[PDB]
Order: C-alpha cells, then sequence, then structure tokens
RNA sequence: GGUUCGAAGACGAUCAGAUACCGUCGUAGUUCCGACCAUAAACGAUGCCGACUGGCGAUGCGGCGGCGUUAUUCCCAUGACCCGCCGGGCAGCUUCCGGGAAACCAAAGUCUUUGGGUUCCGGGGGGAGUAUGGUUGCAAAGCUGAAACUUAAAGGAAUUGA
RNA sequence: CCAUUAAUGA
C-alpha cells in the first residue's frame, strides 16, 4: 500500500532530481530523498581545549570549527541510528528533534 | 457506459463487440478452436474403444489410486 | 432583547467591558466567527462586538431561563481560569458544576456514579472541553459557549464571543451572565446593582493569596 | 399522509429542523428542540410562553448551529434589527 | 424480576406518564434500558437468530473461539431491530443479542402505491442503505405481489409488516452481518427520507421532561 | 468545455441541496434553465427566485428551501412516447406518489402528468423531487 | 522494594477520610487507633496501613492532598473561596482605550464617556514570529 | 524473479529462431 | 578523446562450495558530433477539458491598497521588509461535507437519490506478452497478437499472535 | 567478520 503520501522523499512537482553519492556507502540517492545532516565541529571538544588554551601562542585565541554536510541514504541512517522507525500515527509529526543537549 | 452521446449507438455497439470477446464464455462459443479441440465436438456422449487401463496418482491431501482407461 | 429599553446596554457595562478586556480578541482568526467582530487592530488583535456580544449573552439567558429545573442544568469548566467562576455561578443559581476532572462517559454511562442526564450545557471553552460536546453528540443536549475568536464553532449550539484568556475578562462575563439570568427569573429586580461583589468570580493566583496573606497581617 | 378515507395513518409524524428544512430520523440523537423565553415589555421578567426551534445533528457537526439560531430569533423577534 | 430505574426516561416508564414510545422516536430520545420495549412492545414481540458466526483471534496458546449472534427482533406492526452481539458462549451472546436489539429497535415506515384506498403496505419510495459493500435498494411494489427477497431480508420485512416489496443487491452479500445491518440501514432511512406529503410544518409540543419535571426530582434524586 | 449547461447547474443546485444553503448562484441563465425553475417553482420544490440580465450569458440566484431532495439531469436529450413514459418514470421517479420528469414538448417545456394530459410526447431533459 | 498497593492505600484513605480527628502524628498511637476502629486480621497489613496513615499524615502537614476530602480543609476552601477582597481593578479613574475601540464605542449608543483615556496605537506592525 | 523470467524468455525466443532459421 | 568510475575478464580474501557480496586492476561503456531502437517502478501506479462543494498558515508569479523601518538622500518615485486582496502553480495541516473493502482522498467527492463531454484499456490465476501472420530496425529488439492444455484459487486492504 | 536446510496428510 502507499505508505508515505511524499513517497519516501522530498518530490512533489520536481519529478527529477539529481543524483549524490553517500558518504558511508556509495549509494546513489536523489537529492531530496537523502538524510542530510550539517554537522559542526568544534576541533577538539572536552579533554584539548585546556592544553591548547595554555599551549598556544596567541592570548585567548578562538577554537576553528569544521562543517562538513554528510549525505546519507536509508540504509546507512537507520544502520549508523541516525533516524529510527515510528508508529504510523506518529509518522506525520516531522518536528525535529530539538537541541537541548 | 463511458461515452454518452446522441449518435454513439455505433461506437458504443463496436465496442461492445470488440470486448465481448475477452469473456471466456463468449469466445468458447463463438470461435471453433475449442470446438475442434473438444473430442466429443460438442457432443455429450462418444462410443470408443479400451486400448489400455492406467493407474493414476491421485492429487492432494486426499490420496488413492484412480483407475482410468485411455480409450 | 428586540427594540427593548429594558433589555439595552448599559454605561457601566461598557465600563466593566473595557476595564476587564472582553472585547480584545485572539490573535489567528476563526472562519465562523467572522460576523463578531468589527475591526482587526494594530499588532493583530481583533475587537469583538460589545453589541453582538450582549445580544448573544441576552439569548443565551433566555435559553438559561427558558428551562424550568435549574437543577439539571450542567456548568463546566475544565481549565482552572473558570472553576471557582462556575462554582459560584452554580452556587448563585441552582446549577450543577464542574471544576475539573470532567470524566469522559458521564452522559452516556450509566453503571458509573457520577451519571447525569441534564437538559443544558454552559461551557466555558470549546477546546478545553471538546468532550462535553462529543457526549452532547449523542445525547440530545444544547450547548452554551464562551468562544473566543479562534474557538471553532463545531458541535456548538449558541455561542457568546469573549476573551477566554484573561482571568478578569472570564469572570466578568460569568458574572454578567448571572446577573443578566438574575434579573430575567423573578428574584433579584432591576433597578438596584447586584449587592455581591464580582471579584467573587475571579480565579485568584497561589502567589497572589500568599502576598495578600502577607498584606493583610 | 392520509389515505382516500382522509385519516391519518402514519404511527407518527417526524420533527422538521427549522433551519435547513429537512425532518429528523428516530435515532438522530443530535437533534435538540432549543426553548428561547420571553421576556414582557412593561416588567422584564419571564413570561411562561416559549419559543421552540429543532436543530438537526447535521448543523451541529458542520458547525452552523449558532448562526441559524441567531437568524430565526431575529427573524421571530428576538434579537433586535440593528445586530 | 422486579425492575429498578436508572435512567430517567426509564423512571417514567416505570411511572406510566408517557403513552407510547412515540413521542420517545418524536424526540429522538436514546433508549438505553432494555425492559422499555418489553413493557411497551414485550406482548407481541419476537426473537428469531438469524446467524450464530464463530470469529476468532490467534493468540499464544493458540485460538481462541469466541460466538457472534444476530437477532432479529420485532413485533409484526412498524418496529423492527436487529442486534449483533459475540461473547464467549453462544446462549450469553444471544440473550446480549437480544438486549442490544431491544436497546436498537427502529420504527418502519409502510406507505401507498398509486391507488391509496386501505391500509398501508409498501415502502412509499425508492430507498436504499448500505454499510461495507453490500448495498440494499427497497422498491415500491404493488398490491398482491409479496416480498420479491432474499429470505433473511424477507424474513425482516415480513417482521416489519411491509407486505409488498421489491429488492436489490450488489456486493459480496454472502456477509449476513453486512447484508442485515444494511437492510436494516434501508428501513432505518426509510423514517429518515425526506418525504414531500410532510409538507405541513411541524408544531412542537412540549417534551415529557420538560413536562414532568417536578416529579422526576421529587420522587428521586 | 461547458458542454451542457443545464447539467451544470443543475448539479450545482444539487451541491447546494446537499450542503445545506439557502440561496445558491448558477453562473449561466439559459432558456431550458429558466423554464425548468418555473416548472420546480410551480410544482413547488423551490422558492421564488430571480436572474440577473446583463448582456451577456446572465446570472441566476435561486433562493433554496429543503423541499428538494435531489436534482439530477438525463443527458443526451432522448427521444419519449406515451408508451415508454411509465418505464421512464418507473426507472427514474423514486414513487408514483412524487416527483417529475420534465421533457421539452412543441407546446412547452412540462412535466409527465401534464404531458399525460395533453397526450404529447418529445425530448426529455431531466429530473427533479 | 516496599511499595504499597491498593489495598492498603484505599482503605487508609478511607480511614483518614471516616477518622481524622481520632488519627495523629505518632505512628505508635494511630497505629493502635486504626486497630480499634478498623478490622484488620493482620499485623502486618495493619503496619502497613498504619505507616500509609503516618504518611499521609505528614502530607496533610506538609500541605494539602488531593484525594481527600477532610471537614476542615473543605471548610478552609469555603472561606477562601468566600472571601471578599478591597476594591475593584475594574472600578479605575484611567481606561486605556484604543482608538479603533473609540471609533466602535462611538458608532454604539455611549460615544463620550467620563472616565476614558485614549492612547496612541502601537505603531510598525510587527507581531509574528519568525518562522523556522 | 519476473525480469530473470523475461530474459530467460527472450534467450529462449532467440533459441527458437536460431532453430526455425536452420530449416 | 579516454580523467575518474566501471558490464566481461584476471588475481588476492571469506565460505563445504562463490564462476557473488570485500579489495587491486581492467575491455566495451560512461564525455562530444552525425545516423539508429522506442523500451522504464516513463508513478501522482490517479488521462484531457468544464461547473460546484469546509477553512487555516504559507510560498512563487504579476497587479492593487495601507501604519511604519531601511538605501539611491536631496524629497517624490523605485529597490528590501510588515499586513491584507486578486487568478492558478507545486504544496502542507484539521475534519462525521461526501466517497471507498480499508489504507486514504477537498478529490480517489457531487454514484442504486445510478446520465457533463470525450480517447485508451480489464473480464479468475497460469500458459503468455508465448507461437503464428503482418510491420519497423544493421542487430539486439519494438507494435498488433492468440489458441491448445492446466488449476479453485491467485490477489488487495486491515486485525491478533509468532 | 560466517549462519546452509528442516519429507507428505492431520
Amino acid at each position: 500500500t502507499k505508505k508515505r503520501r511524499n513517497n519516501g522523499r522530498a518530490k512533489k512537482g520536481r519529478g527529477h532530481v539529481q543524483p549524490i553519492r553517500c558518504t558511508n556507502c556509495a549509494r546513489c540517492v536523489p537529492k531530496d530523498k537523502a538524510i542530510k545532516k550539517f554537522v559542526i565541529r568544534n576541533i577538539v571538544e572536552a579533554a584539548a581545549v585546556r592544553d591548547i588554551s595554555e599551549a598556544s601562542v596567541f592570548d585567548a585565541y578562538v577554537l576553528p570549527k569544521l562543517y562538513v554536510k554528510l549525505h546519507y541514504c536509508v540504509s546507512c541512517a537507520i544502520h549508523s541510528k541516525v533516524v529510527r522507525n515510528r508508529s504510523r500515527e506518529a509518522r506525520k509529526d516531522r518536528t525535529p528533534p530539538p537541541r537541548f543537549r | 457506459g463511458k461515452c454518452r452521446g446522441l449518435r454513439t449507438a455505433r461506437k458504443l455497439r463496436s465496442h461492445r463487440r470488440d470486448q465481448k470477446w475477452h469473456d471466456k464464455q463468449y469466445k468458447k462459443a463463438h470461435l471453433g478452436t475449442a470446438l475442434k479441440a473438444n473430442p466429443f465436438g460438442g457432443a455429450s456422449h462418444a462410443k470408443g474403444i479400451v486400448l489400455e487401463k492406467v493407474g493414476v496418482e491421485a492429487k492432494q491431501p486426499n490420496s488413492a489410486i484412480r483407475k482410468c482407461v485411455r480409450v | 432583547s428586540g427594540a427593548l429599553d429594558v433589555l439595552q446596554m448599559k454605561e457601566e457595562d461598557v465600563l466593566k467591558f473595557l476595564a476587564a478586556g472582553t472585547h480584545l480578541g485572539g490573535t489567528n482568526l476563526d472562519f465562523q466567527m467572522e460576523q463578531y467582530i468589527y475591526k482587526r487592530k494594530s499588532d493583530g488583535i481583533y475587537i469583538i462586538n460589545l453589541k453582538r456580544t450582549w445580544e448573544k449573552l441576552l439569548l443565551a439567558a433566555r435559553a438559561i431561563v427558558a428551562i424550568e429545573n435549574p437543577a439539571d442544568v450542567s456548568v463546566i469548566s475544565s481549565r482552572n481560569t473558570g472553576q471557582r467562576a462556575v462554582l459560584k455561578f452554580a452556587a448563585a443559581t441552582g446549577a450543577t458544576p464542574i471544576a475539573g476532572r470532567f470524566t469522559p462517559g458521564t452522559f452516556t454511562n450509566q453503571i458509573q456514579t457520577a451519571f447525569r442526564e441534564p437538559r443544558l450545557l454552559v461551557v466555558t471553552d470549546p477546546r478545553a472541553d471538546h468532550q462535553p460536546l462529543t457526549e452532547a453528540s449523542y445525547v440530545n443536549l444544547p450547548t452554551i459557549a464562551l468562544c473566543n475568536t479562534d474557538s471553532p464553532l463545531r458541535y456548538v449550539d449558541i455561542a457568546i464571543p469573549c476573551n477566554n484568556k484573561g482571568a478578569h475578562s472570564v469572570g466578568l462575563m460569568w458574572w454578567m451572565l448571572a446577573r443578566e439570568v438574575l434579573r430575567m427569573r423573578g428574584t433579584i429586580s432591576r433597578e438596584h446593582p447586584w449587592e455581591v461583589m464580582p471579584d467573587l468570580y475571579f480565579y485568584r493566583d497561589p502567589e497572589e493569596i500568599e502576598k495578600e496573606e502577607q498584606a493583610a497581617a | 399522509m392520509q389515505n382516500d378515507a382522509g385519516e391519518f395513518v402514519d404511527l407518527y409524524v417526524p420533527r422538521k429542523c427549522s433551519a435547513s428544512n429537512r425532518i429528523i430520523g428516530a435515532k438522530d440523537h443530535a437533534s435538540i428542540q432549543m426553548n428561547v423565553a420571553e421576556v414582557d415589555k412593561v416588567t422584564g421578567r419571564f413570561n411562561g410562553q416559549f419559543k421552540t426551534y429543532a436543530i438537526c445533528g447535521a448543523i451541529r457537526r458542520m458547525g452552523e448551529s449558532d448562526d441559524s439560531i441567531l437568524r430565526l430569533a431575529k427573524a421571530d423577534g428576538i434579537v433586535s434589527k440593528n445586530f | 424480576k422486579e425492575w429498578l430505574p436508572v435512567t430517567k426516561l426509564g423512571r417514567l416508564v416505570k411511572d406510566m406518564k408517557i403513552k407510547s414510545l412515540e413521542e420517545i422516536y418524536l424526540f429522538s430520545l436514546p433508549i438505553k434500558e432494555s425492559e422499555i420495549i418489553d413493557f411497551f412492545l414485550g406482548a407481541s414481540l419476537k426473537d428469531e437468530v438469524l446467524k450464530i458466526m464463530p470469529v476468532q483471534k490467534q493468540t499464544r496458546a493458540g485460538q481462541r473461539t469466541r460466538f457472534k449472534a444476530f437477532v432479529a427482533i420485532g413485533d409484526y406492526n412498524g418496529h423492527v431491530g436487529l442486534g449483533v452481539k459475540c461473547s464467549k458462549e453462544v446462549a450469553t451472546a444471544i440473550r446480549g443479542a437480544i438486549i442490544l436489539a431491544k436497546l436498537s429497535i427502529v420504527p418502519v415506515r409502510r406507505g401507498y402505491w398509486g391507488n391509496k384506498i386501505g391500509k398501508p403496505h409498501t415502502v412509499p419510495c425508492k430507498v436504499t442503505g448500505r454499510c461495507g459493500s453490500v448495498l440494499v435498494r427497497l422498491i415500491p411494489a404493488p398490491r398482491g405481489t409479496g416480498i420479491v427477497s432474499a429470505p433473511v431480508p424477507k424474513k425482516l420485512l415480513m417482521m416489519a409488516g411491509i407486505d409488498d416489496c421489491y429488492t436489490s443487491a450488489r456486493g459480496c452479500t454472502a456477509t449476513l452481518g453486512n447484508f442485515a445491518k444494511a437492510t436494516f440501514d434501508a428501513i432505518s432511512k426509510t423514517y429518515s427520507y425526506l418525504t414531500p406529503d410532510l409538507w405541513k410544518e411541524t408544531v412542537f409540543t412540549k417534551s415529557p421532561y420538560q413536562e414532568f419535571t417536578d416529579h422526576l426530582v421529587k420522587t428521586h434524586t | 468545455v461547458r458542454m451542457n449547461v443545464l447539467a451544470d447547474a443543475l448539479k450545482s443546485i444539487n451541491n447546494a441541496e446537499k450542503r445545506g444553503k439557502r440561496q445558491v448562484l448558477i453562473r449561466p441563465c439559459s432558456k431550458v434553465i429558466v423554464r425548468f425553475l418555473t416548472v420546480m417553482m410551480k410544482h413547488g420544490y423551490i422558492g421564488e427566485f430571480e436572474i440577473i440580465d446583463d448582456h451577456r450569458a446572465g446570472k441566476i440566484v435561486v433562493n433554496l428551501t429543503g423541499r428538494l431532495n435531489k436534482c439530477g439531469v438525463i443527458s443526451p436529450r432522448f427521444d419519449v412516447q406515451l408508451k415508454d413514459l411509465e418505464k421512464w418514470q418507473n426507472n427514474l421517479l423514486p414513487s408514483r406518489q412524487f416527483g417529475f420528469i420534465v421533457l421539452t414538448t412543441s407546446a412547452g417545456i412540462m412535466d409527465h402528468e401534464e404531458a399525460r394530459r395533453k397526450h404529447t410526447g418529445g425530448k426529455i431533459l431531466g429530473f427533479f423531487f | 522494594g516496599r511499595v504499597r498497593t491498593k489495598t492498603v492505600k484505599k482503605a487508609a484513605r478511607v480511614i483518614i477520610e471516616k477518622y481524622y480527628t481520632r488519627l495523629g502524628n505518632d505512628f505508635h498511637t494511630n497505629k493502635r487507633v486504626c486497630e480499634e476502629i478498623a478490622i484488620i486480621p493482620s499485623k502486618k497489613l495493619r503496619n502497613k496501613i498504619a505507616g500509609y496513615v503516618t504518611h499521609l499524615m505528614k502530607r496533610i502537614q506538609r500541605g494539602p492532598v488531593r484525594g481527600i476530602s477532610i471537614k476542615l480543609q473543605e471548610e478552609e476552601r469555603e472561606r477562601r473561596d468566600n472571601y471578599v477582597p478591597e476594591v475593584s481593578a475594574l472600578d479605575q479613574e484611567i481606561i486605556e482605550v484604543d482608538p479603533d475601540t473609540k471609533e466602535m464605542l462611538k458608532l454604539l449608543d455611549f460615544g463620550s464617556l467620563s472616565n476614558l483615556q485614549v492612547t496612541q496605537p502601537t505603531v510598525g506592525m510587527n507581531f509574528k514570529t519568525p518562522r523556522g | 524473479r519476473a525480469k530473470w523470467r523475461k530474459k530467460r524468455m527472450r534467450r529462449l525466443k532467440r533459441k527458437r529462431r536460431k532453430m526455425r532459421q536452420r530449416s
């Protein structure tokens, strides 16, 4: 049966998009179908910030970041536990998870 | 019906004449292939000659050895 | 109510409507509540027409007074704003109050202890009391509702457009409805103002209760 | 519902909604008879006579009940003509 | 044996201050007591079981078969019903089906075809009723015809007193539950179809709850 | 495109009767539509109406009551004699007590009882009950 | 795992509801009180009921309890409901009036009033939360 | 699988055409 | 012209076996031009045109009206924001309008109260998109398209256990 | 990282 209204992707009037290769595997996924994570990353998080703040030359030098837009498919996202299965009454609730932690 | 015109009688008649053939009973009644392939030839009874007697194994769950005759 | 000098709108009623803020509606707009709003303000808050509010209050007071028995009139509130208001309204009228914990099935399940077959339902908020609308869909129960500009009119039967969020406004409209039904039925005349103060019907914040207890002694 | 003789032969006559002009079934358990009271023009109190109205369940579950009650009361003279 | 009243309408029945169930069907009050119909129409009331349907669900310890009873109920004049109840044993299933049927009888309509002399015999107009895919259509019939129908809705119309009716069936009519509920919805919508003979305005009489509102608070709570 | 103006207008008033509007605006104004509305007026299923007559396809506003169950249409215009009209009212009307099948004749646009009175068949237009 | 069950809890609620004056704070007093007022067939169940009575009395001394009907707390609730405050905040000498409300009051019967104060309209139509 | 059943039937059709073309 | 990737194929692993998944390569191909074939889960599994039937928050187009903020500052007027309205374009949310077997659908509704107009297509599942005949193509293949024979099931939605 | 299969009727 028809499981989703937008059929597993985010296409309604386009019809065809360009393919993007996955990051975990090399799966050719449509652009609007792929799970996209704009991963922000402070290059050190807990341990070595205390070491850099006393071993750096410049006083109060801000740490750099590293932005990566990761593209996963359905199999890679569920195998790496990015997205999970939900109940049919909670499938339509497409609110993103919050930023509590 | 699908087309509901005032003078679509030949269209409806030709469409139903083409779509009667897709029924199984109409095709079996109005083509001579099944009537030729019928060994009776559209008959009810036929006399024949016994040539051998065959024990046929039965089907699914109900099993037996039925006694048929090659006529 | 129809071209009658007795049931007109009073200057003190205008002053109390402006002091409570019953005309100050909600931000959004309902498709059924379009014929009770005159003009949208700045900052996107609608103006409920106070004269048509008084007319719908008069019609709901007709619906209350036309019921002969006052004991089988259920007055419902589930939010914390209207519990004291509906309790004191039932104590002043003779109605039966609901103040929190509305059990689903009090109108349909006979084996329950709190089973009642009333004649009139007076609803504080539609979204808070959507469940009495569901029991009134199966038991022939007319519905009076203190609606807002955003409140839908699903399963209601007569509505009074008000501000269902302000604790002063809700209690002031319950006070107006209680004084109107007491002036209609043969208990209290219309010449003298009603003795019991309208601050009795307002729900109090327990922080305000502690502040008044500190200020009293 | 009269026969050739003219006798009322049906076993009941159903109610009719005063808003949509449609009859009410036997298990239409949402149909409501609204009762509007009367106010004397010289006293200002309840009189004793009523104004009855019928609401079928479809108008309630659609959402046009109080608009129809307001229009019927304005037509019968309960609500003032200004409004 | 002595019935204790629970509902207000049942208290009115025990007080005998309503003459029939005609005012109850007029004001559309829900009948939730099985003794009211045994009081009013319980003299000529008849119970006939249509089908005991063995439905079951699969548990971890095999299956659990619980029987589902269908009961056609009604006296032979104007009032019938269809009751459905599934329970563990067939006796309690049939008993609960008779109870729910007494809670949910409907009045049926009989009218005339053409000439209007005598008693009404047929369905007055082409009506229909459905649930699921079973579609049951009721057609007016002339006099002397009979109930030209399947045996189960012929039994329901013989209970209903409609002497002459043509029927039409659409869908998988082997499902006797949906078939009986479809003809039940048809004979219920007979009294819901707007007939042009009902053009007279409805002078609304007083409800009995508003009639006897003092006795209902002086004889009990 | 708009093939049957009469069928479109009667489906519009059928949707208006199914929803429960007191009045409806059907967008074109045809002679068949106006005569059909006057037939429903003289047989008392709808209220009294009015037309808005610009110098185009005009508009029609019909005050509706609940006495109209369903207003249908029979397309195309089939020929109806006096020998088949019993079968027409048998398979189209709900009963022989109420309901009227209109059919246009050269004497005028009229229903089936008036066709039986005047003894004249013609082209069928629709049904209303 | 020391968790009381419903046969302890509902019976203890009925005991405190019917005999609130006889019960107190001390465990070895209200234990014997519950023994004398209620027929409990076993010392273990009696001790469970008495301990839950002491814990509910601690909840009463800390504050209000939802699932109980004490006559003294009901009288205090009725007194706090029937308490009449000082003069109202509805009776004010200055009432802020929006200009469109002033226009609709002018279109009504009472146009010019005594103790109203018309204010300036909120310039700048920014009242919606941004999206996302 | 219907895809390899269709491809098997295409190879079988090629075999039938070759065995007819031999004659 | 062959950078990367990579049908066939070689080699190294795992496996009882791998003539696969994994890795190192690697022909045809993937890139451009001139000629072919017309096949996709070519799907929205929902033909095209027309009329009607709840709203809500948007967004894109063009136009219109109205507090104000900000640039051309040197005002009007044009750019960028705010609130609405107008026609449809992809859409989204609630739902006892209504439909359907249900999932669901503001269309999959206006359907036993059955008729707006119009092209293609289905009559249980296999055999079978097969044989033959005609036709197109360099070929692979494409269009039209059976029958004999065989079976009482095949299938769709939804529920409970496992 | 590897994991193949459980003879027919009831």
